[PDB]
RNA sequence: UGAAGACAUUGUCAGGUGGGGAGUUCCUUUAGUCCCUCGAAAUUUGAGGCUAGAGGAGAAAAGUUACCACAGGGAUAACUGGCUUGUGGCGGCCAAGCGUAGCGACGUCGCUUUUUGGAUGCGGCUCUUCCUAUCAUACCGAAGCAGAAUUCGGUAAGCGUUGGAUUGUUCACCCACUAAUAGGGAACGUGAGCUGGACCGUCGUGAGACAGGUUA
RNA sequence: GACCCUGUUGAGCUUGACUCUAGUUUGACAUUGUGAAAAGACAUAGGAGGUGUAGAAUAGGUGGGAGCUUCGGCGCCAGUG
């Protein structure tokens, strides 16, 4: 493993930010004297705890496939791209939510838009390009996304019209098999 | 073989459909993005979600094809044997990635009613088999067993 | 999280405001109810981490993974009022 | 049928109606002597005399 | 020939065997008797001779007839709820509420749920995809309830390929400690990652070292778990190829493996610790050389190892004796599980303390 | 001088890791002797070891892909036209021959395939003329074809060739009159008549949007 | 429609030397005492022991053994291992 970078940490940290409304929440100490860090392992960034981490080093590079909850990838041209492996962070510290019925739920899961025939709850003065996390009806994260319009013109809109532009899904767990 | 398999009885949605369920989430259908493969195909498992750099080729209900008939040379003999995998298609890696069956193409067949012994004393699971035929042309898959 | 932390006061705080604060948390099971009930059925206790009593944030301190397990106290303080008022609460968790 | 309605070309129709329609006559040589049997017992019913049961 | 003739065949064999002093022959001896049944069976049941044998010594007639029955039905479905997520009554609920029929698998695993036909895919269910429920065994529920791992604990998961035996045991831990799972082949590694990721555990440390390296890695584990690599003979339903595919030279190797990985166990778990010193050793078969011979092996080559009681609700004891060779008497503590009594894949468990 | 306390803290050897700092330019496979050790089961194995082939300037970045999205460049720009129709493909055996191993028709054997009886996702109506690959009518040949009702085949286009249910439409199946209630062409525009978008620009892009402009 | 190439991008694969080393981490040992109460393993001396299957039968195990004898019950012998 190795740590981030300071630019590497910065693009990760500005995702997030993108994403999740507080931060210092995940960076901030627990009870027992230890925090969470941030580890990278052939281009995956690792959240993970200190303690683990330190326990983990015992590893060999080429031996180590995994380390507490997969973040994303640093791609070629350097930039974060977050992943459904990082889904649980994101409905735990959510900024923008967006709920959808099992209409749109499904399709959501096979990999498609979120569409106002689907929609089933907003969060009221959301932005154009924001960061919504979509769940579904019983309050289980289903996914993240970036919505299309803001919350005005998402009523106005035909219901056959996307409201959300789909970035990763619970789905890739049944490809990933 | 066949009397065997007879007492031994005695003892998802497609991915059309998952292509129309993302259609009626996307408003926009960008011309000719829907490349339906016209090759007869073999998949195995019955739900899966493939990766976003083949998410873009369709495999038919029609099209696809579970199961074979082999022939072994040295006992002549031709068994209808369920397909394992698309092992190699002489003609393009995209078909052998997408398991397009076409003549002379190497998949690996089931032999386990077969019963060839081996060296060792095992008894055959699993063979190199060459399909000779044109699955486009001929509703079936023929192949010949390398033994 | 606000409603185990306002048990826990009750316990330790005088009668007459600990009857205010168990006609407080009456109110908030009453009008919020199915969101709070897994806190007192301890078959739907969550266990995806530990309760943390002393934290420093609402959301830092795991609210579901724990039981509000007062009530063996405050069934038996010495005041009428706030047992008849915890049987209050009690009647509408049942009647929920 | 279906693969005629994935088919891509005249050749590839005319290799599936071939296949089809030859696939059907193989069945039938199979089904040369039920139809030997058929044909004779068709004809002993046909001259079998009217007996009535309850008369 | 004609194997339902020979099924009556069998059966006339069978109850020759159980009546042999009053129902006989002029001369016909049980060993004549028992090498036509021997034969009968390998015949029938597609199972060479060297395999079909050793399951004979195994079990009593009656028995052996109903474990080949059993071993040619499948085991119907089973699914395990995520405690880092849901509860049995919830999840239940969902289920029924989509359409699939389940009950609760007993009264010996608070966690299990027995799924008897659906309507919907059990791996395509928007709860499924959110990681509360995972398609496993019964049998491999077994071995973590042996082996209850306490919360802010070291655990060794020896070889934990397929991935439901790491997560379960995070769900006990509550997703606090830190679990070492090993698996020594990259392409289950990624299912174990995949599944892992889709649960929610975050304590994990994947490996793909060979599990006989972890003295020398790490060491000092709190509590290991070794599913140890085996013949199959348990899920004979699952993999067919075992009926006629195991050799005695293969009944040589693997428990030389499994013998290696038993002692590996025992020096990587520490004796000075403070909640739990304990080796949990389970294995997919239930052959003698594969099962509490490694047992055996153990106890006799590291004298600061002691078997300790399984706390699991049903099983038959370990066998203390068998075609010649004695065991430790105290070996009775571990337990067997059978596909005919009880409708489990057959596995064998043994639990161990470490004292020095 | 007080408090804490046999736990810490601390030290040493053995290792694991090391994408960070300083300096310089090991495992896996193959074959052999049954040569040694190490484990394991007892009447044998697995792992190291020996010999020599094959795998793995250097934390800056690099190579690669019949894949993906966007942008661009190039070639092709319609197309079949003595085409089409009734008899499947694969492998073995035989096989006059050609040949002097290779190609090889018809048949046969094996798979499909057997010991008890909805598919479809532009349609519909009227009239002229032509074809026959004939539904009826005329005449024939064959059939356990007694009679009756028929079935198959042949010459025959002279003469005629419906209505329902259902479905977005059609066919299949089913139901009613009838002698029967056949199939097609009018030639890339299915004879005549009637009826039921692409370019630019802004902002984006893990994604599209514009009562922004122009235009056939 | 389709096909080939280039640029950027995504998805994936491979490579990215060696020796010490901070950091990190595992095991053992040591300071280092006085006692008391518990547990384990070493010392004897005893006492008691074994139910997979079948075999009448609860077969530690091995060694000899065709005869053993509170002189009537046993062995061997036939099994079944």
């Amino acid at each position: 493993m190795r740590p981030l970078t300071d630019q590497e940490m910065k693009i990760v940290l500005d995702k997030l930010a993108n994403y999740m409304t507080d931060l210092k929440s995940l960076i901030a100490p627990l009870e027992d004297g230890d925090r969470y860090v941030f580890r990278m392992q052939k281009d995956r960034v690792y959240y993970v705890k200190l303690s683990i981490a330190n326990i983990a080093t015992c590893v060999a590079r080429d031996k180590l496939l995994s380390l507490g909850t997969c973040l994303g990838k640093m791609t070629k041209s350097g930039k974060f791209r977050l992943h459904i492996t990082a889904l649980p962070i994101l409905a735990q510290n959510a900024r923008y939510k967006i709920w959808v019925k099992d209409n749109g739920a499904q399709p959501f899961l096979y990999g498609s838009n979120i569409v106002k025939a689907h929609v089933g709850r907003w969060t009221e003065d959301c932005p154009e390009h924001s960061g919504c996390v979509v769940y579904n009806m019983a309050d289980i994260p289903l996914g993240f996304g970036v919505t299309a319009r803001s919350t005005a013109e998402a009523r106005r809109l035909d219901p056959t019209g996307i409201v959300c532009f789909r970035q990763a899904d619970c789905g890739e767990y049944l490809r990933d098999e | 073989i066949k009397n065997k398999r007879a007492e031994k009885a005695a003892r998802g949605i497609s991915e059309e459909e998952m292509f129309k369920v993302v259609k009626t989430g996307k408003k926009t259908h960008k011309k000719g993005w829907k490349r339906i493969v016209t090759k007869p195909t073999f998949v195995g498992p019955d739900f899966t979600r493939r990766p976003v750099k083949y998410e873009r080729f369709i495999r038919p209900m029609g099209l696809r094809y579970k199961k074979a008939n082999v022939t072994h040379p040295t006992l002549n003999v031709t068994v209808q044997l369920p397909i394992l995998s698309v092992k190699k298609n002489p003609s393009n890696p995209l078909y052998t990635q997408l398991g397009v069956l076409t003549k002379g193409t190497i998949i690996e067949v089931n032999v386990s009613d077969l019963g060839i012994v081996t060296a060792s004393g095992k008894i055959a699971w699993g063979r190199y088999a060459q399909i000779t035929n044109n699955p486009e042309n001929d509703g079936c898959v023929n192949a010949v067993l390398l033994v | 999280a606000f409603c185990k932390q306002l048990m826990t006061l009750a316990l330790q705080v005088p009668e007459k405001s600990s009857q205010a604060i168990l006609g407080l948390l009456q109110d908030v099971v009453h009008t919020h109810g199915r969101k709070v009930a897994a806190l007192w059925n301890t078959e739907e206790r969550k266990g995806d981490g530990t309760y943390k009593p002393l934290s420093e944030t609402v959301e830092g301190s795991n609210p579901f993974t724990t039981t509000i397990w007062e009530g063996e106290l405050l069934r038996k303080h010495y005041c009428p009022k706030v047992r008849e008022g915890l049987k209050a609460m009690e009647k509408e968790l049942r009647s929920i | 049928v279906r693969l005629l309605k994935y088919a891509q070309s005249l050749y590839q129709c005319k290799q599936l109606k071939r296949a089809a329609l030859g696939r059907m006559a193989t069945l039938i040589k199979r089904l040369k002597d039920p139809l030997i049997y058929l044909d004779q017992v068709r004809q002993h019913l046909a001259r079998l005399p009217d007996i009535n049961p309850t008369t | 020939p004609d194997l339902q003739m020979l099924r009556t065949r069998i059966t006339d064999t069978i109850r020759v065997l159980e009546d042999f002093q009053n129902l006989a022959e002029e001369g016909r001896s049980r060993a004549e008797y028992t090498n036509q049944l021997l034969k009968d069976i390998c015949a029938y049941y597609g199972y060479n001779e060297y395999l079909a044998e050793k399951l004979l010594n195994l079990f009593p007639p009656r028995e052996a007839f109903a474990f080949f029955e059993a071993n040619e039905t499948p085991r119907p479905v089973v699914i395990r709820t995520n405690t880092l997520r849901t509860h049995r009554r919830d999840l239940a609920q969902a289920l029924i509420n989509r359409g699939v029929t389940l009950e609760p698998v007993g009264k010996w695993s608070k966690v299990g749920l027995q799924v008897f036909d659906s309507k919907v895919p059990l791996g395509a269910t928007p709860e499924y995809l959110a990681g509360h429920y995972i398609l496993q065994a019964a049998s491999s529920f077994l071995p973590v309830m042996a082996l209850c791992p306490q919360e802010n604990e070291r655990c060794l998961d020896m070889a934990a390929a397929p991935g439901g035996k790491t997560t379960h045991m995070a769900a006990l831990m509550k997703n606090t400690g830190v679990i070492f799972a090993n698996d020594p082949s990259k392409s289950r590694a990624k299912g174990l990652i995949g599944n892992i990721h889709r649960l929610g555990v975050r304590n994990t440390i994947v490996c793909n070292y060979d599990a006989r390296e972890f003295p020398r890695v790490i060491g000092g584990f709190d509590r290991v778990l070794l599913d140890a690599p085996c013949s199959g003979t348990g899920v004979i339903c699952k993999d067919p190829s075992v009926k006629t595919n195991r050799d005695a030279k293969d009944f040589m190797q693997l428990p030389h493996t499994q013998k290696q990985l038993l002692l590996a166990a025992i020096d990587s778990c520490n004796h000075a610790s403070k909640t739990g010193g304990y080796i949990v050793y389970s294995t997919c078969s239930v052959c003698v050389e594969e099962n509490e011979e490694v047992v055996n092996y153990a106890l006799s080559r590291r004298p600061n190892v002691k078997l300790v009681e399984t706390g699991l609700p049903f099983g038959k004891e370990g066998f203390t004796s068998y075609m010649g060779k004695t065991f430790h008497p105290s070996l009775k503590l571990t337990r067997r599980f059978y596909p005919h009594l009880y409708n489990v894949d057959g596995f064998f468990v043994a639990k161990f303390k470490k004292i020095g």
